[PDB]
């Protein structure tokens, strides 16, 4: 127990002092999980199970009653403080969530839960991020050694240098939770196992590209990052590449009631750089641009000038010029200068015509355009019908999506083109080998109001914790076929993916909002319509909306699952219309800049080119989620948990309802739960007989002998060759008659 | 997979993918056939050219139309138009495409019987299905409600939806469009001292009519200027040299559409036709159907057209009503755009006719719900 440095008592508490706390009383009948109403479940006590009264004696001196069918055992002490979740004796809902509370409390950080790592972030300095733990673990195995994340690391390591193949970390957690400096330090061991000072100077820009404020967090990310780590033929450090996935641009046009757009057109509205406003034309006002001020104006989340310097620093010290800082900035004043055109219907006819010209030519005067030429291209885009071009008409409310899709479009290739400036930055001539990606996503967010891109956010991730399940069910069948005792042969996949028939199939949420807004006369109450006539006791998870506590609104409601979620349907048709103005496009193409480069070139024998105007946000979002699984698919992953443990950063008291929060929108709920439905609790013969031969004092026959000394049935043990297999109830009864037993 | 959106229409095939902004393949339904003998031996001479290439070759072929008013009259001519299309334009096998097809209300039916014959037996498609012109018209415009006026090269037809529902019995066909104009405008050129006969010709008139003929606003002040003034001639320059100075020949072809009678036709111009289905329809959604009057179709594209119909429209109904007509500049490929957006529709998918459907009920499944 010295191997461990400084840290040891951290990493893990002696075996001393692991006996001497085992020595407590616990009341295996009247001390079992309540139901509370402060928080969920409470310790406390019960006198007596009087017909339909009992009575909860809690620390807080309270009495409750609640009732004879919501009631659950509590884990016992010699299973307390358990390092692994899965080989808890009772697998409950606030049972993993009083382990981790004392496991916070006594100070231990990292928890093993089977096949994910779970970390709840500490406030202060400790000794476990130490070197001296980082080369002193170099030889441990991941069965024996107490968790923590450089376990999992070198087992992905080795993974991928006996298997040559890849892998991935897939860090999960709440931007400002800890996830910066965890794959920080991820790296930084990877480092020290052989450019991270290159990854955290170049984050910023990101940090500024990518993330915007909503409600249950001021610094969200928006896209979804994920660094690959390539290696040599000798396992050594070779070169870093990156890639960005699922960037919504929803944001950059409609910002909700409580949240703000981007970071970065309020940094450059910072005006201590008056230089960019007095060269953008960029009133101080936020009010002015009607893209941005329809969000959250302005809030104390960070020091945006200061932000501002950082990124402008950053880039200066990367290896693009000043004048490239330079068009990014004025770009991005030209997508804010977009919102404020104006449209009139014209005299007797239904064609749009602009009647406000002044920012329509100072935009122009940005983007190296001619005004006059915008405007023509956008009041009459011209379309190819075979060998001729002929004008096509437009109205307002055309135009309007048109000028929106053409800046989401200009903003996500910008944004790619600076990714792959700053991977080409980054890269190594070294020959790069088998690579070990980690991976930062958005959460599985709940709100009540959520709305489209809430739902997009939620499809990805089930999409991931699918493809999570399905990995767990495949190493579940590799412990059997390793033990030689094969049962239960159905997948564990199916059960989720009956939910993502409802978003992605045909006559599923998302084809009825692509055929609604091609649709002529379409409206919100239509849509609604046409879903539940589609859906509605049809099929098995979508079902009526709820109305709790009177909550805003809600116009129908998925289960996933992190639990059911109701959406919002008002919108919808308005936000996910993306037609793309190709003579514009053209016009780009034909610019006086460096736009000509991010639009380089965008838009017989078999083709499946889908129109402009059939161009929807859901539709490239299922195409970019189809590619991003066809990438992890390929690598044998491995799962990070972050959770925070109270939203105040004082350190030791947490807050039950965050714990369970995290807990189902992460999936460890899941995850124990597909343990639930096999044997979790999974112990060797000889163990067994050291804990339990006093019962029956004297491998397979005195085994067999006791156990049918001990009335227990056949389908509730399976029986192993090197382990046999006990659940929740076999635990309890075994520990009963133990106690008896002394 | 996707769908093939072909708009046989008449005087011009329109095809493409469905979910494309415009047809891909635009190209005259014409074959043409050699008749001259032939004296270099060993070039090879083929037996019949379809579609662009018959308009090069135009000048030693016999240009067929395969179809009339609507109505295909030589199925051999159209199984060929069709193969070309499908080969020789578009490049797919269509035993592995759903194919879309377009056909104008009111006419017999077995055009429709053999037309997905022949798309089943001959072609192997998977599936099929028959559209109305005027319908995808509605689809293409964005509207719900209107009476739309499709005035292809054949036909010429008022079709009053409203809601999404049409009136049948109001729903008005008329054999004149824009071969009868150019018929007309060949006799019409006649008594100016050109003469063009040949089928070849007959192309080169339409090409004369297309660039220079307009609707004008009034007929009789329209003339008298002509009479009087001459700022209204244009010349034009045949493929020969030899320009040819037309006067009031530019209005007074297309005011056959006006005036029937012209051509010795009985019926009523459109814009009575148009104002007849209306009074025809219920009531309570006249008002709907003055406002949203829409024009589709490659005869509805001269110039004042849609101020005189609304001259004309206006004129006719009551006094107290928005008279209203909406005239895209896309007018001409209407159909085929509401056709793209009908295949891509994802409620449409059930709505194909299967191979196996056809196989178990035979042609007559054309006719059924599955329409
Ligand atoms: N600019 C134009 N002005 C007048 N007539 C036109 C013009 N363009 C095309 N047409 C006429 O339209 C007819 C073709 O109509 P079209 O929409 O192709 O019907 P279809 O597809 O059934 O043949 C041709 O006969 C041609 O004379």
């Amino acid at each position: 127990m010295a191997v461990f440095g400084a840290a040891a008592p951290y990493l893990r508490k002696s075996e001393k002092e692991r006996l001497e706390a085992q020595t407590r009383p616990f009341d295996l009948k009247k001390d079992v999980f309540v139901p509370d109403d402060k928080q969920e479940f409470v310790k406390a006590k019960i006198v007596s199970r009087e017909g339909g009264k009992v009575t909860a004696e809690t620390e807080y001196g309270k009495t409750v009653t609640v009732k004879e069918d919501q009631v659950m055992q509590q884990n016992p002490p010699k299973f307390d403080k358990i390092e692994d979740m899965a080989m808890l004796t009772f697998l409950h809902e606030p049972a993993v969530l009083y382990n981790l509370k004392d496991r916070y409390g006594s100070w231990m950080i990292y928890t093993y839960s089977g096949l994910f790592c779970v970390t709840v972030n500490p406030y202060k300095w400790l000794p476990v991020y130490t070197p001296e733990v980082v080369a002193a673990y170099r030889g441990k195995k991941r069965s024996e050694a107490p968790p923590h994340i450089f376990s999992i690391s070198d087992n992905a390591y080795q993974y991928m240098l006996t298997d040559r193949e890849n892998q991935s970390i897939l860090i999960t957690g709440e931007s400002g939770a800890g996830k910066t400096v965890n794959t920080k330090r991820v790296i930084q061991y990877f480092a020290v196992i052989a450019l991270e000072d290159q990854i955290i100077q170049a984050n910023p820009a990101l940090e500024a590209f990518g993330n915007a404020k909503t409600v249950r967090n001021d610094n969200s990310s928006r896209f979804g990052k994920f660094i690959r780590i390539h290696f040599g033929a000798t396992g050594k450090l070779a070169s870093a590449d990156i890639e960005t996935y699922l960037l919504e641009k929803s944001r950059v046009i409609f910002q909700l009631k409580a949240e703000r757009d981007y970071h970065i057109f309020y940094q450059i509205l910072s005006n201590k750089k008056p230089e960019l406003l007095d060269m953008l034309l960029i009133t101080n006002n936020p009010y002015d641009y009607a893209f941005i001020s329809q969000g959250e104006t302005t809030v104390a989340s960070i020091d945006d000038a200061e932000e501002l310097m950082a990124t402008d620093n950053a880039f200066d010290v990367l290896g693009f010029t000043s004048e490239e800082k330079n068009s990014m900035y004025k770009l991005t004043g030209a997508i804010m200068h977009f919102g404020n055109m104006k449209f009139k219907l014209k005299q007797r006819e239904e064609q749009a015509e602009p009647d406000g010209t002044e920012e329509a030519d100072k935009s122009a005067y940005l983007m190296g355009l001619n005004s006059a030429d915008l405007l023509k291209g956008l009041c009459h885009p011209r379309v190819k019908v075979g060998n001729e071009y002929v004008t096509k008409g437009q109205n307002v409310q055309q135009v309007i999506y048109a000028t929106g899709a053409l800046a989401k479009a200009v903003y996500e290739r910008m944004f790619n083109w600076m990714v792959t400036r700053i991977n080409a930055t980054l890269e190594t001539k070294q020959p790069r080998q088998y690579f070990i990606g980690v991976l930062d996503i958005a959460g599985f967010e709940i709100f009540d109001f959520n709305s489209f891109e809430q739902l997009c956010i939620n499809f990805t991730n089930e999409k991931l914790q699918q493809f999570f399940n399905h990995h767990m069910f495949v190493l579940e069948q590799e412990e059997y076929k390793k033990e030689g005792i094969e049962w239960t042969f159905i997948d564990f996949g199916m059960d989720l993916q009956a939910c993502i028939d409802l978003i992605e199939k045909p006559m599923g949420i998302m084809s009825i909002l692509e055929e609604e807004c091609m649709f002529p006369k379409a409206t919100d109450m239509t849509f609604k319509a046409k879903l539940f006539d589609n859906h509605l006791g049809k099929s098995a998870n979508f079902q009526k909306p709820r109305n709790i506590k009177g909550k805003p609104e809600a116009h129908f409601s998925l289960i996933h699952y992190a639990g059911i979620v109701d959406y919002n349907i008002i919108g919808w048709l308005q936000k996910n219309k993306d037609p793309l103005n190709e003579t514009v496009v053209g016009l780009y193409q034909k610019s006086s800049l460096k736009l000509l480069s991010t639009l380089f070139a965008n838009y017989g024998k078999g083709k499946a080119k889908k129109g402009s105007s059939f161009q929807t946000v859901s539709a490239l979002h299922r195409e970019n989620l189809n590619k991003l699984m066809t990438n992890l698919r390929s690598t044998h992953p491995h799962f990070v948990r972050c959770i925070i443990p109270n939203e105040t950063k004082s350190p030791g008291v947490m807050d039950n309802p965050l714990v369970m929060h995290q807990l189902r929108c992460n999936g460890v709920l899941e995850g124990i739960r597909i343990c639930r439905k096999g044997f979790p609790n999974r112990i060797l013969y000889g163990d067994f007989r050291q804990r339990y031969r006093i019962l029956n004092p004297a491998s397979r026959k005195g085994a067999e002998k006791l156990l049918s000394s001990l009335d227990i049935d056949h389908n509730q043990y399976k029986f192993g060759h090197t382990k046999v297999f006990f659940k929740a109830g076999l635990l309890g009864l075994l520990e009963e008659m133990r106690d008896e037993r002394l | 997979t996707t769908a093939l959106v072909c708009d046989n229409g008449s005087g011009l095939v329109k095809a493409g993918f469905a979910g494309d902004d415009a047809p891909r393949a635009v190209f005259p339904s014409i074959v043409g056939r050699p008749r001259h003998q032939g004296v270099m031996v060993g070039m090879g001479q083929k037996d019949s050219y379809v579609g662009d290439e018959a308009q090069s070759k135009r000048g030693i072929l016999t240009l067929k139309y395969p179809i009339e008013h609507g109505i295909i009259t030589n199925w051999d001519d159209m199984e060929k138009i069709w193969h070309h299309t499908f080969y020789n334009e578009l490049r797919v096998a269509p035993e592995e495409h759903p194919t879309l097809l377009t056909e104008a209300p009111l006419n017999p039916k077995a055009n429709r019987e053999k037309m997905t014959q022949i798309m089943f037996e001959t072609f192997n498609v998977p599936a099929m299905y028959v559209a109305i012109q005027a319908v995808l018209s509605l689809y293409a415009s964005g509207r719900t409600t209107g009476i739309v006026l499709d005035s292809g090269d054949g036909v010429t037809h008022n079709v009053p939806i409203y809601e999404g529902y049409a009136l049948p019995h109001a729903i008005m066909r008329l054999d004149l469009a824009g071969r009868d104009l150019t018929d007309y405008l060949m006799k019409i050129l006649t008594e100016r001292g050109y003469s063009f006969v040949t089928t070849a010709e007959r192309e080169i008139v339409r090409d004369i009519k297309e660039k220079l003929c307009y609707v004008a606003l009034d007929f009789e002040n329209e003339m008298a200027t002509a009479a009087s003034s001459s700022s209204l001639e244009k010349s034009y320059e045949l493929p020969d040299g030899q320009v040819i100075t037309i006067g009031n020949e530019r209005f007074r072809c297309p005011e056959t559409l006006f005036q029937p009678s012209f051509i010795g036709m009985e019926s009523a111009g459109i814009h009575e036709t148009t104002y007849n289905s209306i009074m025809k329809c219920d009531i309570d959604i006249r008002k709907d159907l003055y406002a949203n009057n829409v024009l589709s179709g490659g005869t509805t594209m001269y110039p004042g057209i849609a101020d005189r119909m609304q001259k004309e429209i206006t004129a006719l109904a009551p006094s107290t009503m928005k008279i209203k007509i909406i005239a895209p500049p896309e007018r001409k490929y209407s159909v085929w755009i509401g056709g793209s957006i009908l295949a891509s529709l994802s409620t449409f998918q059930q709505m194909w006719i299967s191979k196996q459907e056809y196989d178990e009920a035979g042609p007559s499944i054309v006719h059924r719900k599955c329409f």
